[PDB]
């Protein structure tokens, strides 16, 4: 045993058609009492918010151009104020 | 007290390690050891921050020459590649012994390599202190 | 059967003995200059000698843990030293990381911090002092402070100068044993008490072997882009720049895969934009 091969995966890919699954999310999460935060990948046809709220979503003015700002900003249930 | 302004006319020349003036010894290396309780086979606690686990997929920096600057370093058959640069504090050193303890944990800090089966080299030829 | 092991196993380290304690000069007179001030003198030239001496070396990366207080008053002129740190940070592309120095040393003492009642310096230059060198040359040098192992300031250890930048952990110290053939935790006190060494002189040693990694893989940025992408991948204090702690504390994975600008930091040149008020109904 002296090879990796643990970057390929055993089966052809499914590859998603982006036509139809235009948005994609990064999803972190931590619960308390517990050591590890787990990390998962989300697609879907739109953002990952009711479509009772969708009109409730808030549109930030953007003076960094950078590109290292969001355009948009959500707080759905359970959010929180107080950060670490 | 405006910040720090530089002439680069005045640059020192060049020439071979010396002190500015004869000097000699004056009190014994220090001694070291180890707190009572520890185990060296748990990580540092400072490494969780680092996640050094998944920085080294890139690689281990090889090929980048690191000088250190300071009380000198004493070789340990964990160290490897360590070249004697030379010494400002006793003439005809070179820079290859630590009386004050402080430059091996500084210099082993940074370059030591891990563990093994076996030691890389059985030669221990180090002088006294 | 043992843990422990250097963050960059991989580098060659060139080793040069510039200060120490146990010696001293054989004739002591020194004449119209006092033996205490006679002494930072020479510490200050032979410091000099060993940059320029370490650069022709070739070395990349040049670490220095040991650096010297000095009172705002009574200040020795740096000039040798001013053009042997650009000459090494210019001419020959190397990045030079430094201590910020710790608080148990003989002449260091606490600087002031930002003062909310005069917005004109947001770095409080002018409050200085005590001044410590090489690590005054913040245009050149990257000096580095220090947390605990949670991440909490060591605000009664470390010298919160104008100067400091970035900052990284400096506590449960390990490393291999002098004398011997092993490891170590503590060094031999005045007394028989076993002291148990920490401060940022480790610190600076954690941030010059991520400054390594850095460098090795992307080996076209020159010394002042690298120091650039050290600087906007930390994570940052309560008040965006702290002279506690600099921008914040070093992040390696961040620095060695994001996507960081090359060009310097640069403010937005406007913040209001205006108000879509909608259409009345006739």
């Amino acid at each position: 045993n002296r090879l990796d091969l643990s970057a390929y995966p055993d089966n052809p890919l499914e590859v998603v058609d982006i036509r139809e699954h235009p948005s994609t999310c990064w999803w972190w999460e931590r619960t308390a009492g517990e050591n590890r935060a787990r990390v998962r990948v989300v697609s879907g046809p739109t953002i990952p918010v009711a479509a009772t709220e969708m009109n409730k979503v808030v549109s930030l003015v953007k003076a960094d151009t950078s590109g290292r700002q969001a355009d948009q900003v959500y707080f759905g249930p359970d959010h929180a104020n107080f950060v670490a | 007290i405006s910040p720090p302004t530089i002439d680069p006319g005045a640059l020192p020349p060049d020439g071979p390690p010396g002190p500015l003036a004869p000097m000699k010894q004056n009190a014994y290396c220090t001694e070291v050891g180890v707190l009572p309780g520890t185990d060296f086979q748990l990580q540092p606690k400072y490494m969780e921050m680092l996640n050094l686990n998944e920085a080294w997929q890139f690689g281990r920096g090889d090929g980048v020459k690191v000088a250190v600057i300071d009380t000198g370093v004493t070789p340990h058959p964990r160290l490897p590649r360590l070249i004697p640069g030379g010494d400002y504090v006793m003439a005809g050193g070179d820079g290859l012994s630590d009386c004050d303890a402080h430059g091996t944990l500084v210099a082993s800090m940074i370059a030591a390599v891990p563990a093994n089966g076996a030691v890389p080299l059985p030669s221990v030829p180090r002088r006294p202190v | 059967p043992d843990a422990f092991s250097g963050i960059a196993p991989g580098v060659e380290i060139i080793s040069i003995r510039q200060s120490s304690q146990a010696f001293g000069l054989k004739d002591p007179y020194t004449g119209d200059e006092d033996p205490q001030t006679a002494q930072k003198i020479d510490n200050v030239e032979t410091m000099a000698r060993a940059i320029v001496h370490a650069a022709n070396m070739g070395a990349s990366v040049i670490n220095i843990s040991d650096v010297m207080c000095m009172s705002a008053r009574n200040v020795i002129d740096q000039r040798a030293l001013g053009a042997a740190v650009h000459y090494a940070a210019v001419d020959k592309d190397a990045v030079i990381v430094a201590a910020a120095g710790d608080g148990s040393k003989k002449d260091c003492k606490q600087n002031p911090i930002f003062d909310p009642l005069q917005p004109d310096d947001p770095r409080a230059w002018n409050a200085v002092t005590t001044v410590v060198t090489p690590s005054w040359f913040h245009d050149y040098v990257l000096t580095v402070g220090a947390v605990d192992a949670n991440g909490q300031p060591l605000s009664k250890m470390s010298i919160a100068g104008p100067w400091v930048s970035i900052s990284a952990p400096g506590t449960d110290v390990v490393g291999l044993s002098p004398r011997d053939d092993g490891l170590i935790n503590a060094i031999d006190g005045p007394d028989n008490s076993l002291l148990v060494p920490a401060g940022t002189s480790f610190s600076a040693a954690i941030v010059s072997g991520v400054a390594a990694l850095v460098r090795a893989k992307f080996p076209e940025l020159s010394a002042y882009q690298i120091i650039n992408r050290l600087i906007h991948t930390a994570r940052p204090p309560a008040r965006g720049v702290d002279n506690q702690v600099g921008y914040g504390v070093v992040d390696p994975v961040a620095a060695l895969t994001w996507d960081v600008p090359k060009g310097p930091a640069e403010p937005p040149k406007q913040l209001s934009a205006p108000l879509v008020v909608p259409q009345p109904p006739a």
